This record gives C-alpha cells, sequence and structure tokens, in this order.
C-alpha cells in the first residue's frame, strides 16, 4: 500500500495538524481541570474521562499509525502492534460507553433533580463509574486482541501489517460490531428522548405564581443541558456511527461489499473527533467557559 | 487497481488448490495465478507512480515476482505429472515469498 513522496508530504503535513490540534486541545482541557477548583463536579469528570481518551488518540493512536498508511508497513513489531490495537479497541469502545454515561448522568439531573443536587460535588463516586467503564470498555476487544492467535494455533497476520487477529472472523465480528454499535446508540436515544418528553412535560405544566415561576426558571436551565447534551451526543454519533455501522455491513457481507478504504477513511473521521471535543466544552458549558477565563485571561475577575 | 484484481486473482486461486483433489483444478489454479503474476509483475505500484524502472524498488518488487512465477511453474511441472501433493504442499510456500517479497508494494 502507501504512498508517493508528493503524496506523503501532504498527507504528512495534514497528520501532524490533526496530532498537534488534538494533544494541545486536550491538554488545554486538562490544564483547566488544574486551573478551577469548581470543576470538581461528576459530570465535568465525565467530560474529563473524554479529554483523557482524546488526548490519547491525539499522542499515541493516530502517530503510531502515519507511518503505516504512509509506507504500508508496520515496523514495530507484533508485541508493539498488539498494545496499539488494544489502545485503538479501548479508546474508541471508552468514548462511546462514556457518551452513554454522560447522557444518564444529564437525564438523573433533569429527571431527578433534587437527588442529583446532593450527589453532584462527590467526584470518588464519578472517579468510580468511569474505572468501572475503562474495565467494561476494555472487556469488548482486551482479551479477544491479546488471545485470539493462541486461541486459532498461531497468527494469520502477516510480518508486514497490524490488524486484530479476529478482524477476518466474520462470526466474532458480526456480534461486536452489533453490541459495539446498538448497547450505546439504544441507551444514548433512549436518555435523550427520555430528557425531552420530561421538559415537554412540565413545560404544559399548570402552576402558581411562585412555584410555576421557580419552575419557568428550572425549565431554561434543563432546556439548556438538552442542547448542551444533543450537540455533543449528535457530533459524536456523526464521528463514529460511519466506522461503527459499516464494521456490522463488513461482518454480515463476509467482506465482499465493503472496499478497505472506506473503513481506513471513517478511522479519520473517528480520531478527528478527538480534536473536536476540546472545542465543544467551552461552546456549550458555562463551568468550562470559566475555567479557560481562570487560565488563559483571568483578567476578567 | 488492477494490480489490487490481480493480486484479487492470486489469493481466490490459492485457496482452490488447498481445498483442491485432483491436478487438473490444481492446475487450472496455478496457470490463471500465473497469467495474474506476469499480469501484476508489469504493473507499477501506487507507492511508486514517481519511481524510474530501474530503480531498486521496481526491480525488487520484478524479483518478488520472479520468485512467485518460477515457484508457480514448480508446481506446475509436479501438478502436470500427477503429482496432486506434491503440487498442492508447493502452493503454501507461494504465501511465504507473497508476503517476504511483494506485499510490502501493494
Ligand atoms: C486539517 C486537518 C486538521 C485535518 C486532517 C485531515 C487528514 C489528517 C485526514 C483527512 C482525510 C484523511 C484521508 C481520507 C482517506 C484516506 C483513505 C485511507 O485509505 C487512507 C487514509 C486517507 C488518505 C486519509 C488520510 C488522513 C486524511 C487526509
Ligand atoms: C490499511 C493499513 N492497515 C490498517 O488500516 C489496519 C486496519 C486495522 F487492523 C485496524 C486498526 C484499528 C481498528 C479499530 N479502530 C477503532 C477506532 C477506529 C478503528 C480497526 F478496525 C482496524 C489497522
Amino acid at each position: 500500500r502507501g504512498f508517493s513522496a508528493a503524496w506523503t508530504a501532504v498527507l504528512a503535513a495534514l497528520m501532524a495538524l490533526l496530532i498537534v490540534a488534538t494533544v494541545l486541545g486536550n491538554a488545554l482541557v486538562m490544564l483547566a481541570f488544574v486551573a478551577d477548583s469548581s470543576l470538581r463536579t461528576q459530570n465535568n469528570f465525565f467530560l474529563l474521562n473524554l479529554a483523557i481518551s482524546d488526548f490519547l488518540v491525539g499522542a499515541f493512536c493516530i502517530p503510531l499509525y502515519v507511518p503505516y498508511v504512509l509506507t504500508g508497513r508496520w515496523t514495530f513489531g507484533r508485541g508493539l502492534c498488539k498494545l496499539w490495537l488494544v489502545v485503538d479497541y479501548l479508546l474508541c469502545t471508552s468514548k462511546a460507553f462514556n457518551i452513554v454515561l454522560i447522557s444518564y448522568d444529564r437525564f438523573l439531573s433533569v429527571t431527578r433533580a433534587v437527588s442529583y443536587r446532593a450527589q453532584q460535588g462527590d467526584t470518588r463516586r464519578a472517579v468510580r463509574k468511569m474505572l468501572l467503564v475503562w474495565v467494561l470498555a476494555f472487556l469488548l476487544y482486551g482479551p479477544a486482541i491479546l488471545s485470539w492467535e493462541y486461541l486459532s494455533g498461531g497468527s494469520s497476520i502477516p510480518e508486514g501489517h497490524c490488524y486484530a487477529e479476529f478482524f477476518y472472523n466474520w462470526y466474532f465480528l458480526i456480534t461486536a460490531s452489533t453490541l459495539e454499535f446498538f448497547t450505546p446508540f439504544l441507551s444514548v436515544t433512549f436518555f435523550n428522548l427520555s430528557i425531552y418528553l420530561n421538559i415537554q412535560r412540565r413545560t404544559r405544566l399548570r402552576l402558581d405564581g411562585a412555584r410555576e415561576a421557580a419552575g419557568r426558571f428550572r425549565l431554561s436551565r434543563d432546556r439548556k443541558v438538552a442542547k448542551s447534551l444533543a450537540v455533543i451526543v449528535s457530533i459524536f454519533g456523526l464521528c463514529w456511527a460511519p466506522y461503527t455501522l459499516l464494521m456490522i455491513i463488513r461482518a454480515a457481507c463476509h467482506g465482499h461489499c465493503v472496499p478497505d478504504y472506506w473503513y481506513e477513511t471513517s478511522f479519520w473521521l473517528l480520531w478527528a473527533n478527538s480534536a473536536v471535543n476540546p472545542v465543544l466544552y467551552p461552546l456549550c458549558h458555562h463551568s468550562f467557559r470559566r475555567a479557560f477565563t481562570k487560565l488563559l485571561c483571568p483578567q476578567k475577575l | 487497481a488492477d494490480l489490487e484484481d490481480n493480486w484479487e486473482t492470486l489469493n481466490d486461486n490459492l485457496k482452490v488448490i488447498e481445498k483442491a483433489d485432483n491436478a487438473a483444478q490444481v492446475k487450472d489454479a496455478l496457470t490463471k495465478m500465473r497469467a495474474a503474476a506476469l499480469d501484476a509483475q508489469k504493473a507499477t505500484p501506487p507507492k511508486l507512480e514517481d519511481k524510474s524502472p530501474d530503480s531498486p524498488e521496481m526491480k525488487d518488487f520484478r524479483h518478488g515476482f520472479d520468485i512467485l512465477v518460477g515457484q508457480i511453474d514448480d508446481a506446475l511441472k509436479l501438478a502436470n505429472e500427477g503429482k496432486v501433493k506434491e503440487a498442492q504442499a508447493a502452493a503454501e510456500q507461494l504465501k511465504t515469498t507473497r508476503n517476504a517479497y511483494i506485499q510490502k508494494y501493494l
């Protein structure tokens, strides 16, 4: 595979900008947690979790792959192939499973608002939910990557390249694809729909002067939380859906109807999401607009 | 993509040969492999759109295919005497010659 000198020079330039953008963007997000201790909230920690994954896609996953698309050869031994594979499959399903968790936390904040108020500053509870997520994420692809070769009596991946030993196993790929896509997509759809109905109901609720007046202010806040969640959920959906959907389709036509370069394009769209998130946090959240101010332009006092 | 399609052909015919039982199937599969190999040898790999035919990379690409054609011809020799088992065993060696020498350039 690979590319002529002229094409590698244009792609390397572009691959590099994406690296710098992803790395700087998520370092800046992590440094804002340092600057502002008001970001010590469960919701905020769930976003910090997304920024860590994103940092690693930039610092680790894109960089090791660059030389491999450009030249067609993995030059790092199968050992480092397995580690890079584990980490790329891990950061994918972790981002997905963390969007689920963020969506749940937002659903509880609108639908269970008074119970959520007491729990919100509990970051120990938050950090333990994110850890469980890292283990659940690992479990889906982690062991299969590390163990398939010995279960199958040796590798079917020539020493040239770097693929999951299950990557032309359609049976494994259909059940991993459908879980990887539907678990997150149906859970996330449900929470967001359920936030919409909750707000619509309370909006059509008939209350007296102070209760009504207290709850249109609380609905203004819920409506904002719902936009915030829709925007990030949508932009993730549109970065992640092509790759998740194409895998389901590759596995169900046994690799005969999906060209390699379709799914390889989709990698960059999914990895590009890691550059985008850093910009969405302050677009969509006060708490992040506040933190970035405390860090970059604290002159606002 | 004619190089992509000639590689396609090498794959399909190599699995027929694992799967076969008589000399005619093995023979036809190799004659196909051979044609595809000679065709693929005349290709310019995408990697190399910008290189001379006297380029070390382009000489090496073409030498990979000399190994391959020659190995297919040894296996034709054996198939063309009804030695189906030898000719099938020799087909395995094609996989080595493909990965070690040619797959780099795809
Ligand atoms: C402007 C910057 C920040 C964005 C970077 C975009 C670059 C890194 C992305 C956008 C389009 C991507 C290309 C789209 C499609 C393919 C085909 C695939 O078979 C190999 C990778 C390749 C060639 C991608 C390489 C990386 C790529 C060029
Ligand atoms: C074309 C050069 N080789 C490749 O692109 C290989 C295809 C490869 F096995 C691969 C790596 C990682 C994944 C999983 N990634 C999860 C996030 C985007 C894709 C694959 F599905 C496939 C790397």
